[PDB]
């Protein structure tokens, strides 16, 4: 399976993942493939803020469940 | 301070001015700008700051290009005007004069930096409170819901809340603009589901039907989506009443101003179960059950639900009543499916047929009579052979209310007149479409003589009193949409949301009193004109017959197995049953009453050969009865002409008066008094207006010219004499009334005392009197309360409990009074209950509300409930308490325990108190109950007193028993969640001796063991084996037992008869020794001082209304809602989410596990009293929620225990992980708890 | 976590919160343990208002965080 | 000299007291040692509750005796 991320700007990037993995994971994945670093980043699906210590499956997570990517500066 | 921080103020804002020349220092500038204004009030902030130019600056750097890549920057210079108008309220109008809101739109247009936007969004948001069509003004208001799933919460919702707020100001000419923002938002309400989000996008779409419903081009806005999303959000129970109402305006509207969509509702979506769901939400049975849910559906519902209904369908042919005019409905020969288009009417009809039946209110009634002879008219011959029966039924029970409509004058009100008129039409069109699938029906259930019967009254009704005498039989539709814009309503501080224009739809016509009549002759004239046209009536006269002839055995239970047998074969024929009317018209009720209260045979060996007879048909019985109760009904629904409907603002009314003394104070004195209190209140405002001889005052009421005690209302003697008079009770409003009159508060006495002399209201029944005996004569057999509940007896009641001027006046109907106490399973426990509060609790415990603002406000300051601390110790809590009866039993104060030397105070010591208090009453030491007696102290069985000894000592065991009673009375009166364990009988013995002439212990013997088994079962076959062998003297001597109390054998039946043994001489002496002594003489003595003590609070005779199986429960009996399904619904869940939880299906699989006694130590820690309240974990509040915990610090949640803040109410569960540590956890808290 | 709230005349009181416990349980809270209502009070924290909308996480507040309370003067 | 307390599930800690000892000192150190605060800390041993206002030897606790800890709730 896999899964699609959105950031602010509207582009498109694809995963390949399985109903496994955990937040971390996939933030250093998303910092592998873009250079972003972890505390660079923000993520919300459903419309709420992600947990870094969850995991992906245990927020029924789906193939192509188009997530969203967050920059904040915190910024309070 | 002020002038040295200035130097530095203005310098602040002026660098915001030199952010362009200086990107930086502007940064905290206003950093330090936005601090301190936030932390300072407004009127020192308002001499100081020119506003005008800290926000010209402020558009200066959200404008300029050299800043607009300081992302870092924007943040703050948006964030300080934020807080700017956020203190200072017209500084908002300020900003909107240099064109704020359109730079603020072009933030959002492009982001790359999120924080800056979810400040932009919350700030604009704010602005569309004062300024929504400013906002609205600019015209591309789709942008703040672009970014919608990238906010988190706040934002997400405050981009919602501005839309909002700027489509309420809508007008004409802003149709484009909502078509701009309709497909951005059509999906996020299509997938929302927080409540303060969909509680913003209904008030949106409200405000869009208030103002463009005549605009062109509006069927395409509201498309197929969301429409079927609107439809689908009532059928989800979720949903408040207050958005429920609003969404049926909008659709109801959806489908009036146009009929493309109007088309849909009814071809695509469905909307029977649309009806359904609404209604069962506030059922209470899941095997519903359609007849008693509509009970408890608010009457705001209903209004709306048949207001729908009514404008999905296109007009009738003759609009007597109906008001609409609308071009495009006149497509009724669109008739394709008789399943798509008519499983809707013909499963419709038997919903709207029982809205009528069980709702009294008049809107409700013309509604529903609306919609039936606007959907009847389009049914065929087809379709109508499966309808027949309800509507029959229906129609008689609509004009069988001939007796109403005279007056005490003689005079007519023109309400029961418009309903008549309806009914006759629909009676009309029914016989002109459908004759012959009508002509039998009408006749078995008699109609034909009922309209007979209105013909001759319309006929005798008074034509000379019109003013204008010129009148024409056609006066016709005159302003049929005159009327729907005539009153729409809609054409400074900051609300939380610009409520948008309340829509208010007219489709009624008012009647003119000459104009019903001109109606209703011809009608009549044309019913009777159709009205030309077996021997099971007259084997019920030959049934009547025999049950009037004295010649047929009646003594025996053989003779009346047959008296039932012939009867059960008279009434129930194979294919249909006997109507409600032919029942009592041969006075079949009569030849049964005259037999039930005429024989001397015992009520246990009728009731028994009626259950041998009647073993499965009891149900199809009560329906008949009460068909025939409905109709037979005579009692006119009592009304005060309110000009505030049923509601707080009708106890915020005020009356001016004159009153008369039957100087000119006590003769002439325009005062606008309440019209809620007593007279012993109305001495009370004459004592206030006096501001001491007014206050000695006390006045024999003699309006009119009638001694009537001090015990009514303000209005109450009046409003009786204008009933005696029945006057126009709305020139009472405007009439400057001459009142005719002539002439302890420690704990304080409560003003309960409406009903001392109210309660003996032998009212007469007329003709159903003997469907009254015979129906209290069915309930006296035991058998199950499924149909006893009368729908539309039930209906009139809570329409008169929702008057709440007529319930506060103390001149409630004498019927219902009557009615409640000598037949007291007519209603629901529910309408029991509320009527037991208002007739019991006092004008204190009424006019505060608890009936769902300022109409109240002026209310509660005379009709507050004040709170009364009570300071005991832990170790002496029972003896405490019973001194608590001697100095505070009788006070109106809510009841609130406090523990010495302890801080923790609330409902929780109140909740302690009396938990602890009533174990203390099931203590064997105190020689109070039937301890078995054939170890520790408390008795874990059931509960009922022992017998007196008479030669020793009894002080003490009076006395407790006096104290119980009004700790029992003090417990209803405040809604104590307490678990004492009484019996059935123990209430029995209660509403026996409490009821006037009648005697306590039954005459009956076989009934009085009957009734032992359910105390002691080895007495009672003890005992009835001495009745079974009293003929056997060897086996009666061979018991040898004396005249000695049975388990108790020191005390003696009769004297000397300690010596004599029980023989066949004397056995009948024995046996009504014994049952004097366990059920009767030997136990009165407790209840007599029991009845003491409860009527200290308020009298027992109130609650003869319940029952004693109703009063088990309600004491500590009940079992609670402990299923799969029935506990999440109750939960609210938040914050981790809940889903999945993991946490949370095994937290709920656990629950249901408990046993009786983890349950009890459970809820006893959760709450404090060991029982659940009334009517499931719905009655707590708040409900009992789920939040997340966290660990802290490092080791896992799997070995911590389920926290509280202490204000539960509430849990916060941790993270566990296996099943078996969470039942080991979970338990040790409970157990350990106690 | 444990914080603080301190009023306008220095009278500090102590929380029992947690980052999942909104903004407005807090509110609700503080309405338990003294009586000025809801709307009359106004959370301060590092210059910024804390809003009614978001949860302790997102603002960044830890143990012994000492914030202000604003009397809304409405 | 040292005592046994036993964690809620299989996990023991032991800690070095003396007879003078309080039911007070010993939470101190307990959190101290684990980190979790006394007003969610429940001492109990032979069944009874034990409160915390007394001394280690004033309940005449023995030696290596293993009075069981609860992490309670409110």
């Amino acid at each position: 399976m896999q899964i699609f991320v959105k950031t602010l700007t509207g582009k498109t990037i694809t995963l390949e993942v399985e109903p496994s993995d955990t937040i971390e994971n996939v933030k250093a994945k998303i910092q592998d493939k873009e250079g972003i670093p972890p505390d660079q980043q923000r993520l919300i699906f459903a419309g709420k803020q992600l947990e870094d210590g969850r995991t992906l499956s245990d927020y029924n997570i789906q193939k192509e469940s188009t997530l969203h990517l967050v920059l904040r500066l915190r910024g309070g | 301070e002020s002038s040295a921080r200035n130097e530095r103020i203005s310098k602040l804002i002026e660098n915001t001015g030199n952010a362009s020349e200086d990107p930086y220092i502007a940064m905290e500038s206003l950093k330090e700008l936005s601090e301190n204004i936030l932390m300072m009030n407004q009127m020192v902030v308002d001499r100081i700051i020119p506003m005008e130019t800290l926000i010209g600056n402020i558009a200066a750097i959200l404008s300029d290009k050299i800043l607009r890549e300081e992302l870092e920057l924007q943040m703050q210079a948006c964030r300080c005007m934020y807080n700017l108008f956020e203190v200072c309220p017209e500084s908002i109008s300020i900003a909107v004069d240099e064109h704020v809101i359109p730079i603020l739109q072009g933030k959002l247009v492009e982001i790359s930096y999120i924080d800056l936007a979810e400040q932009v969004l919350e700030t604009v948001e704010y602005i569309s409170r004062v300024h929504g069509r400013d906002i609205l003004k600019t015209g591309q208001l789709s942008i703040y819901v672009q970014f919608f799933d990238f906010l988190t919460i706040h934002a997400q919702r405050k981009a919602i809340a501005i839309v909002s707020n700027a489509c309420s100001s809508i007008r004409t000419d802003d149709f484009k603009t909502i078509v701009e923002v309709l497909p951005t938002l059509k999906p996020i309400f299509s997938n929302a589901t927080d409540q303060p989000i969909l509680t913003r996008l209904v008030n949106a779409m409200y405000g869009i039907c208030g103002a463009l419903h005549g605009v062109d081009k509006f069927e395409t806005l509201f498309s197929l989506d969301l429409i079927e999303r609107i439809v689908q959000l009532v059928s989800i129970q979720d949903t408040p009443l207050e958005n429920k109402l609003k969404c049926l305006d909008i659709l109801t509207v959806l489908a009036m101003s146009s009929d493309v969509l109007s088309r849909e509702l009814r071809e695509k979506t469905d909307i029977v179960d649309m009806a359904t769901r609404s209604f069962q939400h506030y059922s209470k049975s899941p095997n519903a059950g359609l007849h008693e849910t509509l009970i408890y559906v608010p009457n705001s519902l209903l209004i709306s639900i048949s207001r729908f209904i009514v404008v999905l369908f296109p007009p009738e042919d003759e609009r007597i009543l109906s008001a609409d005019k609308y071009t495009g409905n006149s497509d009724r020969g669109v008739i394709s499916n008789q399943e798509k288009f008519d499983s809707l009417v013909q499963c419709l009809i038997p919903i709207l047929v029982e809205i009528y039946t069980n709702a009294a209110d008049f809107d409700v009634r013309r509604y529903v009579l609306i919609a039936l002879l606007r959907v009847v008219s389009c049914i065929n011959n087809s379709t109508a052979k499966a309808i027949n029966d309800q509507l029959i039924k229906l129609i008689g029970s609509i004009l069988a209310q001939k007796e109403t409509a005279s007056n005490a004058n003689g005079t007519y009100s023109s309400e029961a007149g418009t309903l008549l008129v309806g009914g006759l039409s629909l009676l009309d069109l029914i016989c002109k479409k459908f004759s012959e699938l009508f002509f039998p029906s009408i006749k078995r259930e008699g109609i034909f003589d009922l309209v007979k019967d209105l013909s001759v009254d319309f006929n005798n009704i008074d034509l000379k009193e019109d003013g204008n005498e010129n009148i024409s039989l056609s006066d016709e539709e005159g302003d049929l949409h005159s009327s729907i814009e005539e009153c729409d309503e809609g054409d400074m501080e900051i609300p939380d949301s610009v409520k948008p224009k309340k829509i208010s739809i007219h489709i009624f016509r008012t009647l003119s009193l000459a104009y019903i009549k001109n109606k209703g002759v011809n009608l009549v004239n044309r019913v009777l004109s159709q009205m030309n046209v077996t021997e099971e009536l007259h084997q019920i006269e030959g049934v009547v017959s025999i049950l009037e002839n004295p010649s047929t055995p009646d003594k025996t239970e053989e003779d009346w197995k047959g008296i039932w047998s012939v009867l059960k074969k008279c009434i129930f024929h194979e294919d249909f049953d006997v109507s409600g009317f032919e029942f009592t018209s041969t006075g079949l009720a009569s030849s049964i009453t005259k037999r039930i209260t005429s024989s001397t045979v015992s009520h246990f060996i009728l009731a028994k050969s009626f259950l041998e007879v009647f073993e499965d048909c009891i149900d199809r019985f009560l329906e008949i009865l009460q068909s025939a109760l409905t109709r037979l009904e005579n009692f006119s629904i009592v009304d005060c002409g309110l000009h505030d409907g049923g509601g707080v603002s009708s106890l915020a009314k005020e009356i001016k008066i004159k009153l008369v003394y039957d100087g000119t104070d006590l003769s002439s004195t325009i005062v606008s008094v309440h019209c809620i209190a007593s007279f012993t209140s109305l001495n009370e405002f004459l004592r206030h207006r006096m501001v001491d001889h007014m206050r000695k005052k006390n006045f024999d009421f003699f309006y009119d010219n009638e001694k009537v005690d001090m015990e009514s209302t303000v209005f109450g003697v009046i409003f009786n004499t204008f009933v005696r008079r029945n006057r126009d009770l709305k020139t009472l409003w405007d009439d400057t009334h001459t009142i005719k009159f002539c002439k302890e508060a420690n704990e304080g006495k409560k003003l309960r005392d409406f009903y001392k002399k109210r309660e003996f209201a032998q009212v007469d029944t007329g003709s159903s009197a003997d469907i009254l005996t015979l129906l209290d004569f069915l309930h006296s057999c035991g058998v199950k309360s499924d149909s006893f509940i009368n729908s539309k007896l039930s209906a009139k009641l809570a329409r008169q409990l929702d008057e709440p001027l007529v319930v506060a006046s103390g001149a409630l109907p004498d019927w219902s009074l009557f009615l409640t106490r000598r037949f007291p399973f007519l209603f629901p426990f529910d309408t029991r209950m509320l009527f037991l509060q208002c007739t019991s609790f006092g004008y204190g415990r009424l006019i505060q509300l608890w009936k769902n603002l300022r109409n109240d406000e002026a209310l509660q300051q005379l009709g507050r409930i004040t709170r009364r601390k009570l300071r005991i110790s832990r170790k002496t809590i029972f003896a405490t308490g019973l001194k608590i009866l001697s100095k505070y039993g009788s006070s109106p104060d809510v009841l609130e325990i406090e523990y010495q030397e302890e801080a923790g105070t609330g409902l929780g010591p109140t909740l302690e108190f009396y938990s602890v208090v009533s174990k203390y009453f099931a203590r064997k030491s105190l020689n109070m109950w039937r301890c078995n007696s054939y170890t520790d102290d408390y008795i874990t069985t059931l509960l009922f007193p022992e017998p007196l000894n008479p030669f020793s000592n009894n002080e003490k065991v009076i006395e407790l028993f006096g104290y119980l009673g009004t700790f029992v009375a003090r417990s209803l009166l405040d809604n104590r969640i307490l678990d004492f364990r009484f019996s059935k009988v123990f209430f029995e013995l209660l509403h026996r001796m409490s009821t006037p002439n009648v005697t306590t212990v039954p005459s009956d013997v076989e009934t009085c063991l009957l009734m032992i088994e359910l105390v002691d079962p080895l007495l009672a076959k003890s005992l009835k084996y001495i009745v079974a062998n009293k003929d056997d003297n060897m086996t009666l001597e061979s018991l040898s037992l004396t005249f000695t109390v049975p388990g108790n054998d020191d005390i003696e039946l009769i004297p000397g008869g300690c010596n004599k043994s029980l023989n066949s001489s004397n056995v009948e002496e024995y046996i009504h020794g014994v049952i004097d002594q366990i059920l009767g003489k030997g136990i009165e003595k407790q209840l007599k001082a029991f009845i003491e003590g409860f009527s200290k609070v308020f009298s027992y005779e109130r609650m003869l209304i319940l029952f004693p199986d109703e009063l088990v429960d309600i004491f500590g009996r009940v079992e609670e809602d402990w299923s799969m399904a029935t506990l999440y619904t109750n939960l609210n869940a938040e914050h981790g989410y809940t889903m999945d939880s993991s946490i949370i299906h095994d937290f709920i699989s656990i629950i249901s596990a408990f046993g009786k006694h983890e349950r009890r130590l459970f809820l006893q820690f959760l709450t404090g009293s060991p029982k659940l309240p009334i009517g499931g974990f719905k009655s707590l509040n708040p409900k009992f929620t789920v939040v997340l915990k966290h660990a802290e610090d490092g080791l896992t949640a799997d070995e911590y225990l389920p926290s509280v803040m202490t204000c539960a109410n509430y849990l916060k569960l941790p993270k566990y992980t296996s099943k078996d540590i969470m039942r080991s956890r979970l338990c040790q808290a409970i157990e350990e708890g106690a």
